[PDB]
């Protein structure tokens, strides 16, 4: 077929786009250190942008560090999809066709930089092949004396950014054409999602991680020796979200749980409900094995990138172990034999639930009295608190009498221990408060929709037009972590917010959950309140971290299926086309991981630009465009290659806001596209003022520079706007007609196609 | 205000100098081109008023980073607003003309941000730029050029007076 | 034929043997900050072995960080030996037999490892996928709460350096197969490596880092067009070395020169002798494009991994790059074209060498009047120095007139320009020290035997009894980078003392550079004065760091061809016979990149300890055995599984020494091996005796220990030592036949198997 | 001995308490199981005059590190020769016999040390173990728990006669 310039790319090949994408969008580096703690001749100081022994300065390290963080997270989301894979094509066979909907572009980011165009499972094998070659090649780079330019350490991350989303959407196909997952499924089920849907009278076992492979037979077992309804089983992290979808494209709802996102891991772990705790990888506390010797809850893990030192008992018996783990012997064991685990984990579940019997770290009335009137709030917890939290203030508070004051605590604590270990009173605060929100935990319940995977052809030919357009306002994709600022409600609020405009909301990730998790006066939640389809006021829920790359895939099928534009190879091309016409933004509130990182920073090489939250500027990069500078809004007009200038929109790659209104504000702007219909432009500029009026009190000052036309301005405060532009900005306006005469810097074309390649 | 300057995790060995009432009150008046970055801390009834006053002494307009605006509404004062970020990041260009368009800021006084957010923001000033910082919260900014030391509530608030009562 | 438990070995499969030798050899973790600046969780404070938000404490830490070391060393090995790979076969074909001389086992790394025999270059690129698959695997571990436990982190970075002897033997079989470089000779021709061996009356390549497949086209050109004679090419690092061994097969002296190691990089960029410089992959100073603009040296980047923000013009014409350069339009370029880079570098030389006339940053004497009389000596610049040098009273003694001061720091200076950037005077200290050391610049000549490459199978069967018995007192493998605490001579002087004893010295990477470039009375260099053999009292030199693969597979081949043990995937048994027989210790004196540790590490997992200089305690990992432990020190009877006692040696696996005569008594001392003959031990016992005596002026307190038998004391001193310990230790000695009756706790048994698996 | 602490690159938040030579004495003739630890460094004539003086004051056994044991033979102080990675590895282990045969000891006295070797030994004694660490050279060691701050030779040799002469 037409192929393109770029398959296969590397980091020479994307270099011409990747420095004209920094050519507006400059780096800003916010270094965590002044200090480069590498190689022996180090640490060399690099305060005030001084240079180290190498010669490297404080731009060179910092970018090093991103770009670090940016290929572990490819790295992780490689590596799950290489396991994965080898499973699946162990178990299932190589030459099984792949399933993933009615789609005619199964694989949107594979086929993009890699120029294939897989049918089978086995052709999925070379492309993990390049990813991991070039991951290789990339982490070559990290070496002492091995590159000196901190831009192009930036364009090597927007490589592995762009290798991170190759991998997760072979993981995603790999596992979605096997096991049964819902193919496209517009009305998933909803599944309940909390603490507190989980029975403490039955045996429970919690699945922390984000491999799916190992818990798909200790189903399995729990289904063939009809355990599901004598038995709980809970997951956390994005693996409960990959359970959930397992064999559920019937629709039937399923028996599996979800817990909670990662700060729940010890809340969970020392309310005492685990029975069994089974650890795959990815996100799992590294404290585990000492909460659940005291707790008396065996671990086990399944994985080789995580084994905790436990002993391993691969070629064991699986009833020496369940003896040895009953008699106390051991604390846990790593178990690599998929199927002895799913045999171990369900017994080793009825084996111990009626040994362990109301055990739980969580003081009941009378130790919280002393260890409440024992602090006399030194001030240093809330010196160790990520959050800074008013923890002495709350608990003098609580001495009183009072224990609200912990109790929202509760949902603004991440669950981290970072208090308990600096106090010279050894006090388990974050005991204190969950006992102090004990009546919350209780009632912490929620409906989150299974993800649907990804989005069909049918939808985006539907949808194309008003995202283009404008008319659909545009794609928030609310993605990332759980490490909010402000606990789990700003996701909550943001989504709310957008899908009363008609936005098109799309989450994956712990943000689904935490989403799910709050109601309304009516008792409903987002999902029930609003469907799953891919067009305006719908949130669909597109699975775990791994389904992130579905995004990325239906904003490259707006170019392809709509636009006509050729994938085949053609990065550069189609993320113009993203950039310039696309109206999508994203969104990562509670971001942290490496994962995060990769995700964001491949959404910026697409043209996604992204919000995250106050947490994420210790990533030491954002990618901000000068705004008061006129000589970076301009692009080539595709027809005859001149000077066509746009409007500062989005003016930013990567930033990270203060506040859930800032973030709706800058997600409302950021939308904003060239190329706007003349009702796309006063819809996408009437909702901005309304929000900007709503959560900051002004009328924006920079809305004059994004009318091209009375057509533009928003139809219930045309009249009102007009007479702000006459007066204030001296624009000559017809007023007979209402028409526009003077004024705007950039005359309203009916059909123009500005890019930023001149080629 | 400067008794306690302890810290959980430092940045480097160049730290911040923890200033008195006295020492931050005449930096402030003495400052040519300032700038007052209000983070959306200042919301609380005890400090927006006391910023207000401070930027009514000496005229200084206000960056009402995040969602700090609301509070700066109706009052008489000459506020914007900017990203943090964004701000951050323009403070290191020399061209840039500013929000109103006479160049860029000398100094910029800091009140009501989040710690572990202004220190981020900062780390990219204190490098990469010339302009000096005042903090006046009640947290220990380590990446500023001068600040307070860690203080309660209350003594946030009287150390604030005692700066208003100077200028 | 007979394969091993262990083919394509993974974090899981090594796990035993890991946690086999960490029984005995514990690591020390020195933790180089008391924080953790990896997610935005953090970071979190460490201090006193606590835990952070995600429950890693500072154990787990600090192994992350000496694991992420480790493999970021094997991924640049791993990288430079996939791209040479490809090159090679793309070039010369895949169909290539391999020739790696005469010897019977051309992989020995490669067969332990992965269990193939490759008698082709396209039976390489299945090995170089298992290497990059399992590094990705492992990258994938570095994530936020992945692992928990630091001796799971030790067990990966083990593993990480395998792979990486494994990538450095893929990498030189394919380079010495195919680039005509000797083949295992003995009678390697000596060249000329020094500053001062370049004439400045002629045009200068300076050809900077690892890969010496962009420098081969160049050299082509060179000869093809006859421009030997009248231009002059010097390489620094290790592309000097491969460089030198190209072509060489003839054993005709080559005509390209060795400049020095890295820390001459800046010293030569200064001193104005360079006309253009070429960097290839590795090692390379970032801060070569801000001297040469300066001093007009035009820079050419070759690779993808090193682009340093220059301008790609690889599709543009080479006159008009030329034009561009000479008229100073751009600072440099990026060809990645190979011939055309080839045709260019020399062009450019010959069009640049008579532009740039005399042009140096060295004041001769009168503005360095003020230069040295304007200082005040106030200490910032000795603060800033990592090898805390006197610059403050050095200087302050030039003020009054002698300039022997800095003359004498030159050899003491890295060249790292870190005293430069604290100065509140802008003092370029560094140019004052060259000019100070000028006449030692003018004689700074050596000469150093071409790399020999591969150690053939006949003088291995000759070697091993010797070894293995310990007739031959051992080998001295010293390897590593130029990060020397007190200068290049401590290696000169080590490897002087260890040849004048009859032990095997074998050398690789810059300390080979640093041997070659010292003389004694006589003007011979030790490459001159001793032999290059395998064998007592022969220095063999075996090439670059990607030949340092070649030690460890000598060590491997005396268990190989010597004592008949298989090799095929056999990675436990053949380590555990290299840890209890073979008497092999390592040598870093001035370790500080990342590929030094993945190289230390990997010659842990092979039973071969190593000291360190004082700068690699930065690494944040030493694997040290308690010597007043008695059960640590017990092996099993390989004839019958019985507890057979050794004595406490060697007493680590990676240790790091203060003054490099402390690195001398420890290497004699590490030597000693389990199962040593009675002669082997006498040999032994004497010089470490000797050693411990000369350089700290007396008797080793732990020798008793060692001593089994009458003959195992040393011929010379057997009656004083007898009587040492009949008075001493109180040991009850057969007077009349000069016999042992008791004290001994180990009796010497004529013919035992000590080994460490059950098994 | 304290007006100078002044350091490049720092560890962390806890940091050495700049130590008087008073305090210096107090603490060497305080102490129940010393030890002096001394690096090659000591070897210099002014040096090795008094380490070996503060040796024979309070009898404190002697860890001659590195090729520091040959200034020890002749002199009437018990000195033996150790690495310094390998007695950093040891003092944290509580059931060491020693050098001797009786167990650990409380605190180590450091003196002729490089620094960049000396702080990565003591960071793994300062955290790991609960060993105390009198730092009597003439550089700051931050990772000790009490050190002496920056000096010249001149005022290191001056300190160390005051310390012997109070002991
Ligand atoms: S890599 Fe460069 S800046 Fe970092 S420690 Fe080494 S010499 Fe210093
Ligand atoms: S650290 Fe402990 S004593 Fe201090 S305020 Fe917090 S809870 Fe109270
Ligand atoms: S556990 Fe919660 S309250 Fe304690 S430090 Fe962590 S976030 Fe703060
Ligand atoms: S980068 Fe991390 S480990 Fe290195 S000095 Fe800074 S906080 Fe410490
Ligand atoms: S990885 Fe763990 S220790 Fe490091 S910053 Fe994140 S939470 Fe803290
Ligand atoms: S930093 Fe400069 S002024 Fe200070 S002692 Fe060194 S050379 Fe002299
Ligand atoms: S350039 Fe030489 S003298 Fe200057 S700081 Fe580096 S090592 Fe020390």
């Amino acid at each position: 077929g037409p192929m393109g310039p770029t398959p296969f790319p590397t980091a020479a090949t994307v270099r011409d786009w990747s420095f004209t994408l920094f050519d507006r969008y400059e780096p800003v580096y916010t270094p965590m250190c002044d200090q480069c703690c590498y190689c022996t001749f180090g640490p060399c100081n690099l305060e005030g942008n001084r240079r180290g022994a190498c010669g490297l300065d404080m731009k060179g390290q910092a970018a090093r560090e991103f770009f670090l963080r940016c290929i572990t997270g490819c790295a992780c989301h490689s590596a799950h999809g290489r396991h994965l894979l080898d499973h699946i094509i162990s178990i299932f066979g190589e030459d099984m066709p792949i399933n993933m909907g009615a789609s005619n572009v199964i694989a949107p980011n594979i086929q993009l930089i890699t120029g294939r165009q897989p049918k089978t499972l086995g052709d999925l094998k070379p492309i993990m092949e390049y990813v991991e070659e070039e991951l290789g090649q990339l982490l070559a780079t990290v070496h002492a004396g091995q590159e000196g330019a901190a831009i192009d350490y930036d364009n090597k991350a927007m490589l592995a950014g762009i290798l991170d989303h190759v991998g997760m959407e072979v993981s995603d196909i790999a596992q979605v054409t096997a096991l049964g997952f819902p193919k496209s499924d517009p009305e998933a089920p909803l599944v309940e999602v909390g603490m507190g849907t989980l029975d403490a009278s039955k045996p429970v076992i919690i699945a922390i991680g984000h491999n799916v492979a190992g818990v798909t037979y200790i189903m399995d077992y729990m289904e063939d020796n009809n355990l599901t309804d004598k038995m709980e089983i809970g997951g956390l992290c994005c693996t409960a979200f990959d359970m959930t979808r397992y064999k559920r494209e019937d629709r039937k709802p399923p028996y599996a749980k979800i817990v909670g996102t990662i700060s729940k891991e010890l809340k969970v772990v020392r309310s005492g409900i685990p029975d069994v705790i089974v650890i795959d990888e990815q996100c799992v506390r590294a404290d585990l094995v000492e909460e659940g010797k005291k707790l008396k809850i065996p671990v086990i893990a399944s994985n080789e990138k995580v084994m905790y030192g436990l002993p391993d008992r691969t070629n064991d018996d699986v009833d020496a172990i369940i003896e040895d783990i009953k008699t106390g012997k051991i604390p846990g064991c790593v178990m690599l034999d998929y199927e002895k685990l799913g045999e171990l984990v369900p017994r080793l579940a009825m084996e111990m639930a009626p040994l362990r019997e109301g055990i739980s770290a969580i003081p009941s009335d009378e130790e919280m009295a002393s260890l409440v009137a024992k602090c006399v709030a030194c001030g240093e917890c809330a010196l160790a608190c990520p959050e800074e939290l008013d923890i002495p203030d709350a608990i003098q508070a609580a001495k009183e009498g009072d224990f609200t004051a912990l109790d929202f605590l509760h949902d603004l604590c991440v669950g981290c221990r970072r208090c308990e270990q600096v106090c010279n009173k050894e006090i388990p605060i974050l005991s204190v408060i969950d006992k102090a929100a004990q009546k919350a935990i209780a009632e912490e319940k929620g409906l989150v929709r299974a993800g649907r995977g990804q989005v069909s052809d049918a939808e985006i030919r539907a949808e194309g037009l008003n995202l283009v357009m404008g008319t659909t306002p545009g794609v928030i994709a609310i993605i990332g972590c759980a490490n909010y600022p402000a606990g789990s409600k700003d996701v909550y609020r943001i989504a709310e917010e957008f899908l009363n405009r008609n936005y098109i909301v799309a989450v994956s990730g712990c943000s689904a959950m935490d989403i799910g998790m709050y109601k309304d006066a009516d008792g409903k939640t987002l999902y029930e309140r609003f469907p799953g389809r891919f067009e305006r006021g719908n949130i669909l829920n597109t699975g775990s971290c791994v389904s992130n790359s579905h995004i990325s895939g239906t904003c490259h099928k707006v170019a392809a299926i709509f636009a006509g534009r050729n994938l085949s190879g053609n990065l550069a091309e189609i993320a113009d086309y993203t950039l310039n016409r696309v109206g999508a933004v994203g969104l990562a509130w509670g971001a942290y991981s490496q994962k995060a990182a990769a995700i964001g920073t491949g959404c910026n090489m697409y043209g996604i630009p992204a919000v995250l939250g106050p947490h994420s500027g210790k990533y030491r990069r954002a990618l901000i465009a000068k705004t008061y500078d006129e000589n970076k809004w301009k692009v080539y007009d595709s027809r005859n290659g001149s000077e066509l200038d746009i409007p500062p929109s989005p003016e930013f790659l990567i930033t990270t806001a203060e506040t859930w209104q800032e973030a709706c504000v800058l997600l409302a702007k950021n939308c904003i596209r060239p190329s706007d219909n003349n009702m796309g432009r006063s819809i996408k500029l009437t909702h901005w003022i309304e929000l900007s009026e709503k959560y900051l009190g002004v009328l924006p000052e920079d809305w004059w520079k994004f009318v091209r036309h009375e057509a533009d301005l928003p139809l219930s405060r045309r009249e009102e706007l007009l007479k702000k532009l006459e007066t204030e900005h001296g624009w000559e306006i017809d007023w007979k007609k209402k028409k526009i005469i003077s004024g705007p810097k950039i005359k309203f074309d009916v059909s123009s196609q500005p890019t930023n390649l001149k080629r | 205000t400067t008794k306690n300057t302890k810290l959980f995790t430092s940045y480097g060995v160049k730290t911040s100098k923890a200033i008195t009432t006295e020492v931050a009150a005449k930096l402030i008046s003495k400052a040519k081109r300032p700038l007052f970055v209000v983070g959306t801390g200042v919301l609380d009834p005890e400090l927006l008023d006391r910023a207000v006053k401070i930027a009514k002494a000496k005229n200084i307009p206000i960056a009402a980073t995040g969602s700090s605006m609301p509070g700066f509404v109706d009052k008489d004062v000459n506020a914007k607003y900017i990203n943090l970020h964004q701000l951050g990041f323009y403070l290191t260009d020399p061209d840039w003309p500013g929000l109103d368009g006479n160049g860029n800021y000398d100094t910029i006084i800091l009140l009501g941000h989040k710690k572990y957010y202004i220190n981020q923001v900062l780390s990219a000033v204190k490098n990469f730029s010339d302009v000096k910082s005042i903090s006046i919260d009640r947290n220990y900014i380590q990446n500023a050029t001068m600040s307070f030391g860690n203080l309660s509530k209350a003594d946030h608030i009287a150390a604030l007076d005692e700066v208003i009562d100077l200028l």
